[PDB]
């Protein structure tokens, strides 16, 4: 938010949880769909 | 007299007071037991509650998560 | 000219947005869907008798009983880091501060010698939202800030002022601005 | 003969239907539907890229006041002129005139905490959308009035409107922004003390009006801090603000549409109401104060009592003695007696200083602090011959003041500022034409007879900065009475 | 006054100050006081800080006539009281 200059971390965050939601689709059409 | 841990508000000239709720009846099962508040009186969540059920809970709570976890891995694992 | 064509995009689903915007409060939409809020309704009766409804019961249970060992409100259990908390801390009045700064002392205390206060020494509520008009007050004055100044990514000098120039304010608190001074006696920024 | 009031009643509107009359405002800008440019890449000022359906066949607008009144006493005056700025005012009789010794600093808090929150809007939101609309605006407290004022594009007066009678209207007055103003309400008279020019102002005020009425300062002091809170403050306006306390003028406005957004401000919520005061009468004193600081002149100051003020009946008399003497030039009375004929003398002049029903008249010096003494001594002189003018002097003096009028008239905020200052104090407005008659009826017997009455009562004298060869108390008095005043 | 003040400063430089001192600090205008001491001892060795060296000579000065004017003063500070003196004038002095 404004003020601060933590400006890192919020990208680590969307970075990571893109990262997750790729890792377990992948692994669901291979062995479910 | 008056529901949870509420007793009669004073009349203070200035201070508006809010509607406080009336005490309820009780049900069978917390004999000895620290008291926790029923769902409110027109509620469908007091159609369902009975404290009875919280002597059980442990092995509930055991059951509905390592339950179907047990009979899933001896099925197909 | 490709900026101003991207810009064509962003602004009609802006005034979309406009043209479709009450002029009054209107409730929320459900959010779950037909077909959820239908088995739950079914399984209901039996679900909540036997497991959501005693889990409810045990956790204000075992909230209680911890806070008054030592003799804790609920609202004791927050903490000054938070921005908005902090701000709504400055805005209490002497006899509420002076009550909370005397229980996190006495509960501290408690907690290392890991002892119980007797049982007519816990005989009050602790849920009480003590609190909450503060925390009200402070998240509207917070939002105005960040809506009116905070909307665009800024740009700054690097590594001047003891700031990084990415957004901070207060001097020295990135690794890459610690160490101001090599000679010196150094200084409060408290103190300029 | 006080002016003609046309009625605005309250009417009860669609809220949705209100909204497609407020102008258009952005904040934020989320892209943009023009792609076409700089359409005029390439063409250099000295070619006109005009159309013919630019062009139209002048029409002069209204520019004659005019006045109308609402249902809860606010009087509204307004003139055109086709300008495209705006001036806009709001004017309250509640001045430092009127505190009492439990109050002593109160006006000069509410003019420091305005614009801040109120009912409907945050400091923070209202001072912010003022700049983003590029306007200006601020509060002047005074020893009769407060006026809230604004200058703006004229397509923007709906939304200039309701941010300046909001302060009078539903402001807060919250604890945490009283706390964070009370810096910049010490630092005022500590920034007066190094303007010498407003410290005799101020020093010879609460000299004349000994502890009463006019005598009043106009900024707090460290003992006002003792009743700086919210309860106090509230307690004052309810006596004070009421809306027959009030006009509001504008200039560069349509009337019809200032008066209907006027009375949308007002239909939906409570005013303070109305309240009888007796205002009480000032009473003038007189005396000598000195002020020593380091300083390479020595200021000097001595004055009168006019009476009544500007109700008195004699304002335009006043007005062209002090065109005579001289103001703030070279063929004044000042300037060649008194300039021309000694060069420690750095500069002189004549003051008049008017209120609703008193005022001050006097002279004004800065000279050699080794010659203090012969200083008084030229000053005594020229009050002794204030009384007697040549027909040359007279009629160069009414000629001069005249077109000053004009002239000062030319600009927007005089013209407001003049307007709504004559409805508080008279209910009337006097025009420049009206002016003119009166001061070609000036004689040289009128003169004569203000300035008897003048010396009627002890003088006020000040001194500042340094004073080592001011003489005493005592002399300065009858040096005064050797000169026949 | 007793003490400086800002405008004293324009004039805070040696030769002003020993002008001062050759107008009034002769032994004639000064006189020397113990208590607890042998008299006789005294004068020995005040007569010795003086004989290897010349003090400042004597001068003749007229000393002016106080004028008694009288006059009223205010000051405002903060404080809970109001303090307020009143005097009159003693002819002759001590
Ligand atoms: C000093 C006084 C005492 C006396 C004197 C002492 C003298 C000595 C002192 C030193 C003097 C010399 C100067 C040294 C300067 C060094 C540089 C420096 O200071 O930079 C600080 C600087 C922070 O500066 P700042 O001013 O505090 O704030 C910056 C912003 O203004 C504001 O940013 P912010 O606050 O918003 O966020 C900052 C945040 C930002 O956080 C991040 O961006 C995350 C960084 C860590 C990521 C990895 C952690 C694990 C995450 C999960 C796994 C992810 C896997 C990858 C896949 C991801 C998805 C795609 O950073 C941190 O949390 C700090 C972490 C510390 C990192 C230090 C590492 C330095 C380089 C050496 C690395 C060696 C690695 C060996 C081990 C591995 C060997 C195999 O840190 C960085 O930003 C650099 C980050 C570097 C990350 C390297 C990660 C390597 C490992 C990755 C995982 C690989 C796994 C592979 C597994 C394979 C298995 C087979
Ligand atoms: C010249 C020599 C030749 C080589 C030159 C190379 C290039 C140099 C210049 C590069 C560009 C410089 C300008 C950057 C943009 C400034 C914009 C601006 O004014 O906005 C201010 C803006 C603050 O705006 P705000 O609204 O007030 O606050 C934003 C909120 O915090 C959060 O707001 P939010 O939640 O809405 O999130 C916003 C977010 C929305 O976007 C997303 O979330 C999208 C996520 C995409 C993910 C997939 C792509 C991967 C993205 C990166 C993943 C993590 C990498 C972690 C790396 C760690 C180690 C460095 O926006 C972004 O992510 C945009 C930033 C993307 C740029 C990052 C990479 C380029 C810049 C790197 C730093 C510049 C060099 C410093 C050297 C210092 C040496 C002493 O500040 C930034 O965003 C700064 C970002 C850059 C990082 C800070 C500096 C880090 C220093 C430590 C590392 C030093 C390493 C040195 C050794 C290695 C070689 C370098």
């Amino acid at each position: 938010s404004y003020g601060n200059g933590t400006v890192l971390m919020p990208i680590v965050r969307r970075v990571f949880i893109g990262a997750l939601v790729g890792i377990y689709a992948y692994a669901a059409t291979d062995v479910v769909l | 007299k008056l529901e949870g841990s509420l007793l009669p508000p004073p009349h203070i000239p200035g201070i508006r007071r809010a509607p406080r709720e009336p005490a309820s009846p009780k049900m069978a099962g917390m004999e000895g037991r620290m008291p926790v508040r029923l769902p409110p009186e027109g509620s469908r969540f007091r159609q369902y509650v009975d404290p009875r059920a919280d002597v059980y809970f442990p092995l509930t709570a055991v059951l509905v998560t390592l339950g179907p976890l047990y009979m899933f891995s001896k099925a197909f694992f | 000219q490709f900026h101003r064509e991207i810009g064509k995009l962003f602004a009609s689903y802006s005034n979309k947005i406009t043209a479709n915007s009450p002029v009054q409060y209107v409730p929320s939409p459900p959010t779950k869907g037909k077909v959820r809020r239908a088995l739950s309704s079914a399984l209901m009766p039996v679900w909540f008798k036997f497991f959501r409804g005693p889990l409810d019961r045990w956790n204000l249970a075992v909230m209680a009983k911890y806070l008054r060992d030592h003799g804790l409100m609920y609202d004791d259990l927050y903490s000054d880091k938070e921005p908005v908390f902090a701000r709504a801390l400055e805005l209490l009045p002497p006899d509420i501060q002076a009550a909370r700064f005397r229980r996190l002392m006495r509960g501290t205390y408690l907690n290392h010698l890991r002892l119980y206060l007797p049982v007519h020494e816990q005989n009050y509520d602790p849920f009480i939202p003590y609190m909450a008009p503060y925390v009200e007050e402070a998240k509207f004055q917070l939002q105005e800030e960040e809506e009116l100044l905070g909307y665009h990514m800024w740009e700054g000098v690097w590594y001047s002022g003891g700031v990084t120039g990415f957004g901070d304010k207060e001097p020295g608190e990135h690794f890459l601005v610690a160490l101001p001074n090599l000679y010196g006696a150094g200084g409060s920024p408290m103190q300029a | 003969p006080a002016p003609e009031y046309r009625r605005v009643p309250f009417v009860k509107e669609d809220m949705e239907k209100v909204m497609e009359e407020v102008p258009e405002f952005k904040y934020y800008y989320v892209g943009k539907e023009n792609t076409k440019g700089n359409v005029y890449e390439g063409i250099p000022l000295d070619q006109s890229i005009l159309e013919p359906a630019d062009l139209r066949d002048y029409v002069p607008p209204h520019s004659n006041i005019q006045y109308s009144k609402l249902d809860n006493g606010l009087r509204i005056a307004s003139m055109d002129r086709g300008g495209l700025t705006a001036s806009l005012g709001l004017f309250v009789h509640a001045g430092t005139r009127f505190e009492d010794v439990t109050n002593f600093g109160v006006t000069h808090m509410i003019q420091n905490l305005a614009f801040a929150s109120t009912a409907h809007l945050s400091l923070l939101r209202t001072v912010k959308t003022i700049e983003v609309l590029g306007a200006n605006a601020g509060c002047v407290v005074g020893r009769e009035h407060l006026v809230y004022s604004a200058e703006c594009l004229r397509s923007h007066m709906p939304l200039l409107v309701p941010m300046l009678t909001g302060n009078v209207l539903f402001p807060r007055f919250l604890p945490w922004e009283l706390k964070a103003c009370k810096e910049k309400l010490i630092m005022a008279r500590k920034r007066l003390e190094h303007m010498p020019d407003q410290m005799v102002s101020e020093l010879l005020h609460t000299t004349a009006w000994h502890n009463n009425t006019l005598g009043h300062k106009l900024h707090c002091t460290e003992r006002s801090l003792g009743h700086y809170n919210p309860d106090v403050i509230r307690h004052y306006m309810l006596q004070h603000f009421s809306p027959e306390n009030m006009v509001f003028v504008g200039v560069n406005v349509n009337h019809d549409e200032l008066c209907t957004w006027l009375m949308r401000a007002f239909v939906d919520y409570n005013a303070i109401p109305p309240s009888k005061r007796t205002v009480a009468s000032p009473v003038y004193t007189g005396g000598d104060v000195r002020l020593e600081t380091p300083s390479p002149h020595a200021h000097m100051a001595i004055a009168f009592e006019t009476p009544g003020g500007w109700n008195g009946g004699d304002l335009v008399a006043y007005s062209v003695l002090q065109t005579i003497l001289g103001g703030g030039g070279m063929y004044t009375r000042l300037y060649l007696n008194v300039l021309n004929q000694n060069e420690w003398v750095e500069s002189a002049m004549a003051f008049n200083t008017q209120y609703t029903d008193s005022g001050i008249f006097g002279l004004y010096m800065l000279a050699d602090p080794t010659k203090s003494a012969n200083a008084v001594k030229v000053m005594a002189e020229q009050f002794g011959k204030m009384g007697s003018v040549t027909k040359e002097e007279l009629q160069r003096a009414k000629n001069s003041l005249k077109s000053s009028i004009f002239m000062n008239l030319e600009c927007r905020g005089i013209v407001m500022e003049d307007v709504g200052r004559q409805l508080l104090m008279s209910n009337r407005v006097i025009s420049p034409q009206e002016f003119c008659t009166a001061i070609d009826a000036v004689t040289e017997a009128d003169i004569k007879r203000v300035v008897d009455a003048m010396y009627k009562k002890p003088p006020t004298v000040v001194a500042y900065g340094d004073v080592s060869t001011v003489p005493h108390y005592e002399e300065v008095r009858a040096a005064l009475r050797a000169a026949g005043v």
